[PDB]
RNA sequence: UCAUCUAGACAGCCGGACGGUGGCCAUGGAAGUCGGAAUCCGCUAAGGAGUGUGUAACAACUCACCGGCCGAAUGAACUAG
RNA sequence: GGGCGUGUGGCGUAGUCGAGCGCGCUCCCUUAGCAUGGGAGAGGUCUCCGGUUCGAUUCCGGACUCGUCCGCCA
């Protein structure tokens, strides 16, 4: 156990993200295009595999 | 950093060993710090020295000591270190530690309470309640190095003073029956060590070890406090009903005997006391476990059990004046016991033993347990035969020899029979003639100074020199 | 205490280590929990020495030592045999053995009392253990194991030998050592015990893998309670 | 409400990740101290599948014991067996159509 | 060698190749073991996989006790008959090739060696070192 | 091509987001939110017989709607260089 | 390598979405031989596992699998 308040701190930056389907880049989390050229600012956008 | 809530604890309300509001016991599943506490302790190096500990390998277990260890020889640096959580979260890992199968673990564990009672003083009496009786414990273990280092350490903490170490037993001695009460009587062998890394044999010697620790505790404390028995007889009474302190009188298997004899020292206090006659249940188990273990002695085991039989025999002879020989009476064959306990115990003599052979009888006569002719004659002839063949064999055989003739001679004493003093005479002769080097050893003949009058003595020497 | 140690990860601490009564002598080589066992177990009462015996690492296969005397092979440096002479007590006595089988902890089990060596040993070498060691010497096999220095662990109280050993052999070992003896394992069922294990008077010290059966034997063999 | 409280308990040993076997070990104790809560679980849990099974008077007289997941809440669990009742009820009407064809 | 390895071990001259046959040292009842492979040995094309003293290596028991024989085991060289350099510089020789039987953790299958080992070898493997009877 | 727009639009904060009514069937329960149909009034500046989270069912939170600040264009779908 | 088919009792072998026979042998009875017959026996995870079904050899998918067939150059 860390605390959940830092729980919650760390996961925003590590699993609060998106990722996208065509090039698995990490994304923020209300992004509707992916950020990188190969993949052509694709739309094509999951949110992160959380656990539990 | 530590998460979850004892709740099970709450619903039971038993503080076990423990006064101060947190349950110590010796048992792997309960007892165990709470998270909450140990997320209240004072330091992060503390947290992890307690995780450490709490992990199952030894060799992490050794090193947080020695890292607590460490912490607490700076005291000046580490005073706000400590603090009660601390103490309620030690008390509670202490005791499991104690009865750790690795001795550093329990030499370790036994030093660093006895530093923080020396550094704190007078900050720990609310704790010293729970923190005495086991430290005392670990005094009175079996092991002379755990024993030895404990009590002169703990015999430092106290300035040296003999007065405060006796004190302390009268002081705590509720609370020391309590612990016995728990290890003899809550505990099981499987509550003690985990089944999944231990054996049926193992965990066993482990419950025994533990138990023989809390019958020397108990000896002690009967020897300290004159009025234990009077003030506390309820519970000694569940402590001596149960059979576990008398199933450690078993002889056929086990390493040592250092255990039984424990029992057997205990059983004698009690006697002494008076406790066990004014009980006679207890008495009378006691009793008939002490006759089966007659029966345990066999010939492949002589030699390991050889030390203890002449206490065996000596325990016999004080129980048997109680009640006229009562306690042959309560087992059927119990002679039948005897006879064979003599059998098998002659052929293996050890020093003591006809000392004891003879106080035994000395008990019996009165009463008539064994046919002075019949059957006790034999046992003695074949006794010096024996002790003839294979005498010099030993060292202890000067010594051996001159006790059974201080003895026999005793026995002989009381006979007016001529077949006895037959025998006595055939047998010195023999004795002497076939002998070894019994004048050469000065001792050996000094110690049997003499069997018959002088001047006959000197008759026989006379023959040698007349003889072809 | 039958103590759990490791030689980096080697459960043989008969090999890497050579222990008696007055001192011990452990490899230069080691890890810090293995000195620290025989750090904490030993105390500063025994000088604990870390030496290299013939440019090598095993020690205890390479040595045979009683509280009187210490046998170092031939092939054991001037330097080597210097700084035992500066570290042990001045109550021992080194002396370089000239002989071929070379090995001496293999060669030789031997306690305070009485000894037992390869059948084939040099007179000369028999002669040079009875002096220096002050030791009775018995030239036997161990149940035709003629490395008796591997295959048992001796101590003044008791001894441990090979499992695979003939009841007859033990009780003749027995009276001819005036000791008891037991066949049993050391390092979950190896059967070389004397590498196994190091043992004296008051400590033994064996593998992490020795089971609990085995470390109740050896306690219960060698008395260590 | 009594199984809410046996549920937290169990849960607590779980947070405190200590060993599965251990726990049990527990258990067993505090029936032989009689702790209530101890009495209602019986001695051996799924913990793997996270299922606990809690003895349950008939009458507050015979106790059966019942699975409940430690994650579901009691109500929860309660709906589920509710829920298998009701499946069942389904399949009965599909079989009851289809028994008079069969037979034919 | 690899896994069972205590140490580090200085580089030896290689003398046995693979298809070397070499003497079985110890009591197991093998009378010569068969050297198929070099445990961490390179790839070199054309490069026959070399071993020295102190190698473990796997090899078959081409003369021996059928029950040994038409299988594959590990073997560790003690003696190696090539002349190598230590670091004192003295170049040395046994007068034979030899090895022993081992499993994959190295403990031996026999229990006596008999001849001499080499202390690079000794040093390298406890039990090796445990059944020797001379170390050289 | 549809819509909104100085009579205040779209983002961002803040407040309300209600009664008839737990609308009718059906379920051991389902009260806006397991489903089947209907889907209407009042008070309104405005609030769906409900957009989701949500409980066994509730409770609770949020929505699309209206309001203060902002003061001017913005939202959706589609086409092709 | 690939493709394609296949699989039932201890053995063999018949099967509509509703596991049978024969044999080995379990027992009992039988007979002038150059010795048999009769009557009751046991025995299946239908290769296996899922889905479907109302249940599945019987319907379907996967795996196993044994048998088949076809595959280089100068
Ligand atoms: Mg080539
Ligand atoms: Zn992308």
């Amino acid at each position: 156990i860390i605390e959940p308040s830092l729980k919650a701190l760390a996961s925003k930056y590590n699993c609060d993200k998106s990722v996208c389907r065509k090039c698995y880049a990490r994304l923020p989390p209300r992004a509707t295009n992916c950020r990188k050229r190969k993949c052509g600012h694709t739309n094509q956008l999951r949110p992160k595999k959380k656990l539990k | 950093s530590f998460g979850g809530i004892n709740t099970f604890q709450q619903y039971n309300t038993d503080l076990g060993l423990g006064h101060n509001g947190v349950r110590i016991s010796l048992n792997y599943f309960d007892g165990l710090p709470d998270p909450s506490l140990l997320n209240s302790l004072y330091s992060n190096e503390l947290k992890l020295i307690f995780k450490s500990l709490l992990k199952r390998d030894e060799t992490t277990k050794e090193k947080a000591l020695m890292d607590l260890s460490n912490l607490i020889s700076d005291f000046n640096q580490n005073e706000y270190f400590f603090n009660d959580i601390f103490l309620l979260c030690w008390s509670q890992i202490y005791a499991k530690l104690i009865i750790s199968d690795y001795k550093v673990i329990r030499l370790q564990s036994h030093q660093i309470t006895i530093m923080l009672v020396k550094s704190l003083r007078k900050k720990i009496s609310k704790f010293l309640k729970d923190f005495i009786p086991l430290i005392l414990l670990g005094t009175c273990e079996l092991d002379y190095s755990v024993s030895k280092p404990s009590l002169n350490e703990l015999t430092e903490c106290f300035n040296k003073d003999p007065a405060k170490i006796n004190a302390l037993w009268a002081v705590f001695q509720e609370q020391l029956l309590n612990l016995v009460k728990e290890i003899v009587v809550n505990e099981n062998e499987d509550t003690i060590s985990d089944e999944r890394y231990s054996s049926k044999e193992e965990s066993e010697f482990r419950y025994h070890r533990v138990i023989a620790s809390a019958v020397l505790l108990l000896i002690k404390l009967f020897v300290h406090n004159k009025d234990v028995s009077e003030r506390n007889s309820s519970s000694l009474k569940v402590i001596l009903s149960d059979e576990s302190i008398w199933k450690l009188l078993n002889l056929k298997n086990g390493q040592n005997t250092n255990a039984y004899e424990t029992v057997l020292r205990l059983i004698d206090v009690l006697y002494t006391r008076g406790y066990m006659p004014s009980h006679k249940n207890i008495m009378k188990l006691a009793v008939k476990k002490l006759l089966k273990s007659l029966t345990h002695i066999t010939s492949k085991n002589i030699l390991k059990v050889c030390p203890v039989l002449p206490s065996i025999l000596n325990l016999l002879a004080t129980l048997d004046d109680y009640e006229d020989g009562t306690i042959w009476s309560y087992d059927k064959s119990s002679k039948e016991k005897v006879l064979k306990f003599l059998s098998v115990s002659r052929t293996s003599p050890s020093p003591g033993f006809f000392n004891a052979v003879f106080a035994l009888y000395s008990s019996t006569k009165r009463h008539s347990f064994l046919d002075y002719y019949l059957e006790w004659l034999p046992f003695w002839q074949k006794s010096v035969q024996r002790l003839n063949e294979k005498g010099f064999s030993a060292r202890n055989s000067a010594e051996v020899l001159n006790e059974f003739w201080t003895n026999f001679l005793k026995f002989a004493e009381d006979s007016s029979e001529e077949r006895v003093k037959k025998m006595v005479e055939s047998e010195i002769f023999n004795s002497l003639s076939c002998g070894k080097s019994l004048s050469e050893y000065t001792k050996l003949n000094q110690t049997l100074s003499g069997v018959f009058p002088p001047d006959k003595w000197e008759r026989e020497i006379e023959d040698y020199f007349t003889s072809d | 205490m039958a103590t759990r140690t490791q030689f980096e990860n080697s459960n043989e601490i008969g090999v890497f280590s050579k222990l008696t009564n007055t001192y011990c002598l452990v490899a230069v080589g080691g890890s810090e929990n293995f000195y620290s066992a025989f750090e904490a177990e030993l105390g500063d009462a025994i000088p604990i020495v870390h030496t290299t015996i013939a440019g090598t690492r095993i020690i205890g296969r390479m040595t045979a030592g009683n509280r009187r005397g210490l046998l170092v092979p031939t092939q054991t440096t001037d330097q080597e045999l210097q700084h035992l002479r500066n570290s042990l007590p001045d109550s021992v006595k080194i002396q370089r053995v000239e002989e071929r089988l070379s090995a001496l902890g293999n060669v030789i089990c031997c306690n305070d009392y009485v000894a037992l060596v390869h059948p084939d040993i040099d007179r000369e070498t028999e002669e040079l253990i009875s002096d220096v060691l002050g030791v009775e010497v018995f030239r036997q096999t161990i149940s035709g194991n003629i490395l008796v220095g591997s295959y048992c662990s001796l101590s003044n109280q008791g001894g441990l030998v090979h499992p695979q050993t003939s009841v007859q052999d033990q009780e003749e070992l027995s009276s001819l050592l005036q000791v008891p003896l037991v066949a049993g394992t050391v390092n979950r069922g190896s059967s070389v015990v004397g590498a196994g294990m190091v043992v004296n008077d008051y400590l033994a010290v064996t593998g992490l893998d020795t089971t609990a059966p085995e470390l109740s034997v050896i306690e219960s063999i060698f008395r260590l309670q | 409400p009594l199984i809410e409280e046996v549920k937290l308990a169990v849960q607590g040993l779980i947070d405190q990740q200590m060993d599965w076997n251990t726990i049990e070990k527990l258990i067993k104790s505090e029936q032989k101290k009689g702790n209530r809560i101890a009495q209602l679980l019986n001695l051996p849990l799924n913990l793997k599948q996270n299922k606990i099974s809690v003895k349950l008077d008939l009458s507050s007289n015979e106790k059966i014991n019942v699975t409940i997941d430690l994650g579901l809440s009691a109500y929860a669990n309660a709906t589920e067996y509710f829920n298998i009742k009701k499946t069942s009820a389904q399949k009965q009407k599909k079989v009851e159509k289809n028994v008079g064809k069969a037979m034919k | 060698s690899g896994n069972g390895a205590q140490g580090t071990k200085f580089r030896i001259s290689l003398g046995l190749p693979v298809g070397a046959i070499m003497n079985c040292a110890d009591n197991s009842g093998a009378r010569n073991l068969y050297i198929i492979a070099v445990k961490g040995s390179g790839s070199r094309l054309n490069r026959l996989p070399a071993a020295s003293l102190g190698d473990m290596v796997m090899a078959t028991v081409k003369k021996g006790k059928p029950e040994l024989r038409k299988k594959v085991m590990p073997a560790i060289v003690v003696r190696q008959a090539k002349s190598w350099r230590r670091r004192d510089g003295v170049f040395l020789y046994f007068e034979d090739n030899a090895g022993v039987i081992a499993n994959p953790k190295g403990e031996m299958k026999g229990s006596a060696i008999t001849g001499p080992v080499g202390k690079e070898c000794a040093d390298l493997w406890p039990r090796v070192a445990s059944n020797s009877g001379v170390v050289v």
